[PDB]
């Protein structure tokens, strides 16, 4: 994904 | 989902089902997995829900009977509605869920992409809608997760069909003009995913219509696309 949700 | 076909396992392993134990345990909304905590969902699903503690998150289900007492699921530790959401007609039907625990990646369950902001121009042309929901207006929760495939309809042609309401940038509309195909009771907060360079993208979050699957009545969706700086906001935070 380009759009990135951090862990 | 009226007019659509069983999934087979594995083939979202985005979505979920989110239940409440309130007054007893049932199915209450979809959601789409976006981050290791992270739930994208519905602001409309927690009308009168008080506390995060009565919800259950379960993901790689395929069948609703998957549920007993001994399963597993994730636990809300915290439910994010959008401040400027009122009601699924006026738009901003969107919340994340932040659960208690991480979500181990695998073959069942994964994250979906969201949309990219320079994509807000790119045209798809194969969009799903899944979802447990009714399949006719007077029926019951589904044990098969359910698909269908949609055909998106411009702001222009959906505000035609929806004379009365304010159809915005903010949602997005999806249906045939001869109905047959689209969501329905149970499957809000859902994803519709749609596929374009061989990746899924999460465009649209169930929200509302008139009806199930009526001629000329597209079902309406929260505009990903234009809350991606939103979830960042809320799942980046310092
Ligand atoms: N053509 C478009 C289509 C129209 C229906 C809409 C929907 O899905 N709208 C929800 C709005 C709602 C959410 C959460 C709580 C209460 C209301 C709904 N879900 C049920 C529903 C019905 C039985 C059960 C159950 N567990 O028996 C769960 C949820 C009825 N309506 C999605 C878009």
């Amino acid at each position: 994904c380009t759009t990135k949700i951090k862990p | 989902i009226v007019g659509g076909t069983a999934s087979v396992r594995g083939e979202w392993p985005w979505q979920v089902t989110l239940h409440t134990t309130s007054p007893t345990q049932r199915h209450l909304c979809g959601g789409s997995i976006i981050g290791n905590q992270w739930i994208l969902t519905a602001a409309h699903c927690f009308y009168g829900v008080e506390s995060p503690k009565i919800l259950r998150v379960y993901s790689g289900i395929l069948n609703q009977s998957e549920i007993k007492e001994d399963t597993s699921f994730f636990g809300v530790q915290e439910i994010i509605i959008h401040d400027q959401y009122k009601m699924a007609e006026s738009g901003y039907d969107i919340a994340l869920l932040k659960l208690e625990t991480t979500v181990g990646y695998g073959d069942s369950q994964r994250p979906i992409c969201l949309p990219s902001k320079g994509d807000r121009n790119v045209i798809y042309t194969d969009c799903w809608v899944t979802g447990w929901g009714y399949r006719k207006l007077r029926d019951k929760i589904q044990n098969t997760l359910q698909k269908a495939k949609i055909p998106l309809v411009t702001n222009e042609e959906c505000q035609k069909r929806y004379r009365g309401h304010k159809i915005t940038h903010k949602m997005i509309c999806a249906g045939y003009r001869e109905g047959g195909k689209d969501a329905c009771k149970g499957d809000s907060g859902g994803p519709l995913s749609c596929k374009h360079n061989e990746v899924w993208h999460l465009v649209g979050i169930t929200s509302w219509g008139e009806g199930c699957a009526q001629r000329e009545r597209p079902g309406v969706y929260t505009n990903v696309v234009e809350y991606v700086d939103w979830i960042l906001e809320k799942t980046q935070a310092v």
